[PDB]
């Protein structure tokens, strides 16, 4: 019944903008509303702006006004939104969404794909692997834990295994995080007995074969 | 200015009485409409129930809502649940010239449900040149594989908590998932240790750990 | 379709003195109730707000006073209190919707208003469709009133202060309700309907 089709750029290097639209195919786009929200990763939704029928009404929120700016175009039959003065605090996707009914808009009604957008750089090289020395200590606990991490490694994934006749390792994917020092890092667990005190030692192979760079460092004991 | 707070997830025996409770307060809730939204993971919003009394087409009679007006606060209840009825829901309001979206309350209609365990060490000594520091809780083999971790340090919010996506590994269809965060020295040097406290069901025994630093 | 110049009036009368002005023989486009961000409240009992325009009316109307802000909450079918009898009772099966929005800046002095009034106690409920102007003396005990305060003779008139001082349930809010009416009668409203 209600299709919708989103078409545009998609990751941008800061300093240029971004030519966003929300084509309006099988349904009457001039009788409906059009709005533009934002859904930040792991948070719920966030109010961004609103635009009304004529796009007389143009509310946005204080602390970010100015800069962000809606708008439509019913001549044309399609929908823009255009950004200006995008920040770091900006990546996140995006979606185009009509209101619940006819010249209502405190409900949203139908959601498309969506399109992504990104300000940010890539750098995709550097391991800095660094060993995690075991730690044990136990005091009638029995309790081991220990793990192979990378950080700021671009393109995901990367293939850590225990590379054995056991296929049941606590593997762990990575945080992609963009804000507030979010600092990638991968972690694994085994389950082992306490014979990890200094008698065995584990390396972890991890061979970067796309780019040719390995980091490798022994494992110390510590020191308490 | 306009928070809100709800429980992290509710659950009842089978043959009970089930609900989903978004309530608001410093302001009453009934003033204006609330919206029910349903959000299937990898799926685009639809709406289920709209104006709190009016169900769309092709939405099943075992979908219900009204008000409480002993309490001032919206209530959805949905009876017989089943399988093709999980997804993720929220509550919905608009205050003045902005719009509100709560936590929301999370159903789910599902097998084991054992306690997770916390392991953690933090004499990490080897990171400390890299980074901060990296708190270490690994929790694995939970039901629901859907948890996040609400810490407040003392009496201050901690705002390095890093949380993963909880993804399926595998064949196995388990989850597994943990919290990570830059910890400042000082939080678990002035006092005795520092804990992961992890919120899975209402079942919880001791939640006690016992460390014995060197 | 003169729906602004009831919004815009300068003057507004009493709680007591609510005003109705009769809404027939007029194409509603009903283009006001779309800005609802200016609007504090927009809720309607007895009718579905969706379905207004796709339905056409024999005759509408439109009620506009002043209260306080706190009572928008009681302004429900089914309560009670003295507000809910001796000012304006909602019969259970009433239909249409209550609109209102903040006036605090614009409707309150500094000094204080001295021009809406009302009774504070009555006997009993108010009749459907009786206009409340009597300004009866309360005799609470059988000692009788000579129209001076004295033994048992508490006078019924009190006046309110609007004061910086006061909370929000002190300030002034600007009260719009909208009663839609099917008589046994064919409709002679009828919305744009596109």
């Amino acid at each position: 019944e209600v299709q919708l089709v989103e078409s545009g750029g998609g990751v941008v290097q800061p300093g240029r903008s971004l030519r966003l639209s929300c084509a309006a195919s099988g349904f009457t786009f001039s009788s409906y509303g059009m709005h533009w929200v934002r859904q930040a990763p792991g948070k719920g939704l966030e109010w961004v702006a609103v635009i009304s029928y004529d796009g007389s009404n143009k509310y946005y929120a204080d602390s970010v006004k100015g800069r962000f700016t809606i708008s439509r175009d019913n001549s044309k039959n399609t929908l823009y939104l255009q950004m200006n003065s995008l920040r770091a605090e900006d990546t996140a996707v995006y979606y185009c969404a009509n209101g619940f009914g006819e010249y209502y808009y405190y409900a949203m009604d139908v959601w498309g794909q969506g399109t992504t957008v990104t300000v940010s750089s890539a750098s995709t090289k550097g391991p800095s692997v660094f060993p995690l020395a075991p730690s044990s200590k136990s005091t009638s606990g029995g309790t081991a834990a220990l793990g192979c991490l990378v950080k700021d490694y671009f393109p995901e994934p990367v293939t850590v295994s225990w590379n054995s006749g056991a296929l049941t390792s606590g593997v762990h994917t990575f945080p992609a995080v963009l804000q507030s020092s979010g600092l990638y890092s991968l972690s694994s667990v085994v389950t082992v007995p306490s014979s990890s005190l200094g008698t065995q030692t584990y390396i972890c192979n991890v061979n970067h074969k796309p780019s040719n760079t390995k980091v490798d460092k022994k494992v110390e004991p510590k020191s308490c | 200015n306009f928070m809100l707070t709800q429980p992290h997830s509710v659950s009842e025996s089978p043959g009970k009485t089930v609900t989903i409770s978004c309530t608001g307060s410093s302001g009453s809730i009934a003033s204006n409409y609330v919206q029910w939204y349903q959000r299937r993971p990898g799926s685009a919003p639809t709406t289920v129930i709209y104006e709190d009394n009016q169900r769309p087409s092709g939405v099943p009679d075992r979908f219900s809502a009204s008000i409480d007006s002993s309490s001032n606060s919206a209530s959805l209840t949905i009876s017989g649940l089943k399988t093709e009825d999980e997804a993720d829901y929220y509550c919905q309001s608009y205050d003045s010239s902005n719009w509100v979206f709560g936590g929301g309350t999370k159903l789910t209609v599902l097998q084991p449900k054992a306690a997770p365990s916390v392991t953690l060490f933090p004499p990490s000594s080897e990171e400390l040149q890299a980074n901060k520091a990296t708190l270490v809780c690994l929790i694995s083999d939970f039901y629901p594989g859907a948890v996040t971790v609400a810490w407040k340090a003392d009496s201050s919010p901690v705002k390095a908590g890093v949380e993963t996506t909880t993804p399926s590994k595998q064949s196995n269809n388990k989850y597994a998932a943990s919290s990570y965060l830059s910890l400042t020295p000082e939080q678990w040097k002035s006092h005795r240790s520092y804990s992961c406290q992890v919120t899975h069901e209402g079942s919880t025994v001791e939640k006690t750990v016992a460390p014995t630093e060197c | 379709c003169p729906f602004g110049e009831v919004f815009n009036a300068t003057r507004f009368a009493s709680v007591y003195a609510w005003n109705r002005k009769r809404i027939s023989n007029c194409v509603a486009d009903y283009s006001v109730l779309y800005n609802s961000a200016s609007f504090s409240t927009f809720k309607c009992y007895g009718v579905s707000p969706t379905k207004l325009n796709d339905l056409c009316f024999t005759n509408v109307y439109a009620d506009s006073f002043v209260i306080r802000g706190d009572e928008v909450r009681q302004i429900a079918p089914g309560q009670t209190g003295k507000i809910a009898d001796y000012n304006y009772k909602l019969p259970d099966d009433f239909t249409g919707c209550v609109i209102a929005w903040n006036s605090n800046n614009l409707d309150s002095k500094v000094g204080g208003n001295y021009n809406y009034r009302y009774r504070l106690f009555r006997k009993s409920n108010l009749k459907p469709f009786e206009r409340d102007i009597s300004t009866e003396i309360y005799q609470a005990g059988s000692k009788p009133c000579n129209g001076v305060e004295g033994f048992n003779c508490y006078f019924p008139l009190q006046s309110y202060g609007f004061q910086p001082t006061n909370g929000v349930g002190y300030q002034p809010y600007r009260v719009v309700v909208l009663s839609f009416e099917l008589l046994h009668a064919p409709a002679t409203v009828c919305g744009p309907k596109k």
